[PDB]
């Protein structure tokens, strides 16, 4: 009863906001309330696109380090990665990197990618000009947004993206 | 049609045997001719036990004084030296070098039986990984590697019952592949562990008389902690039932003030688990108290 079913996949370094965008896109909610998530979690929200019904298969990661034996499990399966980098937080965005290295690692060999900059609502503590990210996606032909899981902000269209992105590959 | 397979929990029985019991069952049959149930499957117990021993591991840990066993400085923890954080806040808690590292322990595994996840230990998240790079075969990596197959578990076995909520076959089928092996891979790593527990020659360290989870912290020491640091103290410290002296001492010295509530009035508390908003007014009602008293 639906047309697609894709298979999603956050990764990116611990309390970026992986987990608040999935919430966010899922059930349209958001809690203030610090929980790091083990090993993995999924959601499923159905998206429509052109105008096929598309199933997204989200699965959520553990971003530290200890987690990776797990983690990393998940990454051949998936359609596309969404690597997140928190805007606020310097390292995280210097790490896309390696999460980018570890996409080559594990995943399949023509994944579709994704860079996200969260909690671009924190104006004053951000670090990582949008341009300084912009042209490092560009760099590798990544397409890149900005986004505020706690303000909606993007949020829906990140995914959008990362879906026409994958259905143009099929 | 084929049988019917499920892992079941005996009503008291310990983590470790239970997984030890699972490990039999998953491991002498032959998975093909059997359709595994996961309903039946007790995660909140089997969460109950297993944070039970993450506290039992953690007591020994500092009974054997293992970590004496494992220094090079007198920096007041383990993980001191891999602080970069400059005592900021870091999801509701600073970095304090004072922290046991058995408390550390406990804070990075214990499971929220409430969410089946961490309560974010994040100040010391990064510190932790850091030691582990540089210190591969330390009793910290060894533990860690425990406890995370622990977590590991726990995870999958949700996974696997969410998965089958949702018909998602290929997920649960391969999950089972996996949890196996993190079955054996966890009674390995129990093995492995038994060593670095050995109780070291030198003597066991007196008993801190003002806190159950911090080394001892002097006065010149804890002056030198920001708002957030001797916030995140405070917090800690209600954990113990009756007030300790440590938070006594911070408490009723009116320096350390301003700079604890300022921590508290930011708001990097608000998201914690651990009933922030009540510890914080008890820490002010406390507080009052303390400077009606040494108004003499
Ligand atoms: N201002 C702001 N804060 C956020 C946002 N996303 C996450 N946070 C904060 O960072 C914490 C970590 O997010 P979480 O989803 O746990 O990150 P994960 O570890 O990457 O899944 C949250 O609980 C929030 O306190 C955002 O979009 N804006
Ligand atoms: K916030
Ligand atoms: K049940
Ligand atoms: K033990
Ligand atoms: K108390
Ligand atoms: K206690
Ligand atoms: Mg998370």
């Amino acid at each position: 009863e639906y047309d697609y079913l894709f298979k999603l996949l956050l990764i990116g370094d611990s309390g970026v906001g992986k987990s608040c965008l999935l919430l966010r896109f899922a059930d349209d909610t958001y809690t203030e309330s610090y929980i790091s998530t083990i090993g993995v979690d999924f959601k499923i929200r159905t998206i429509e696109l052109d105008g096929k019904t598309i199933k997204l298969q989200i699965w959520d990661t553990a971003g530290q380090e200890r987690f990776r034996t797990i983690t990393s499990s998940y990454y051949r399966g998936a359609h596309g990665i969404i690597v997140v980098y928190d805007v606020t937080d310097q390292e995280s965005f210097n790490n896309v990197k390696q999460w980018l290295q570890e996409i080559d690692r594990y995943a399949s060999e023509n994944v579709n990618k994704l860079l996200v900059g969260n909690k671009c609502d924190l104006t004053t503590k951000k670090v990582v000009d949008y341009t300084t990210a912009k042209e490092f996606a560009d760099s590798l032909g990544i397409p890149f947004l900005e986004t505020s899981a706690k303000n909606a902000t993007n949020v829906e269209q990140s995914f959008m993206t990362m879906a026409a992105e994958i259905k143009k590959r099929m | 049609s084929l049988k019917p397979l499920t892992l079941l929990m005996t009503s008291s029985t310990s983590f470790s045997e239970t997984i030890n019991q699972w490990a039999d069952i998953l491991k002498t049959t032959d998975m093909e001719k059997f359709s595994f149930d996961s309903n039946p499957i007790n995660l909140l117990e089997l969460v109950k036990q297993f944070n039970l021993y993450v506290d039992e591991l953690a007591i020994t840990c500092e009974a054997n004084n293992v970590w004496a066993k494992e220094r090079i400085d007198s920096t007041p923890n383990l993980f001191a030296l891999y602080d970069n954080s400059g005592g900021e806040a870091i999801h509701g808690h600073a970095f304090v070098p004072y922290y046991k590292e058995s408390i550390v322990l406990r804070r990075l595994f214990t499971v929220d039986p409430n969410t089946f996840n961490l309560s974010r230990f994040a100040a010391f998240e990064g510190p932790c990984q850091l030691y582990c790079k540089e210190h591969k075969d330390s009793a910290w990596v060894k533990i860690q590697t425990l406890l995370t197959l622990g977590n590991g578990i726990i995870n999958t076995l949700k996974i696997i019952k969410q998965a089958q909520a949702f018909g998602i076959d290929e997920a649960v089928t391969e999950n089972l592949k996996a949890l196996k092996e993190q079955f054996i891979a966890f009674q390995l790593a129990e093995a492995d562990i038994k060593e670095s527990l050995k109780a070291p020659s030198f003597a066991e360290p007196l008993p801190n008389k003002e806190s159950e989870f911090f080394y001892p912290i002097d006065e010149k020491a804890l002056a030198k902690m920001n708002g957030y640091q001797l916030a995140t103290i405070c917090l800690e410290e209600l954990n113990s039932p009756k007030p300790s002296p440590l938070i006594e001492r911070i408490l009723s010295n009116k320096k350390f003030w301003k700079r604890i509530n300022s921590a508290f009035e930011s708001g990097v508390f608000k998201g914690r688990t651990d009933d922030p908003a009540g510890k914080i007014a008890k820490i002010r009602e406390w507080h009052q108290l303390l400077q009606i008293s040494g108004k003499k």
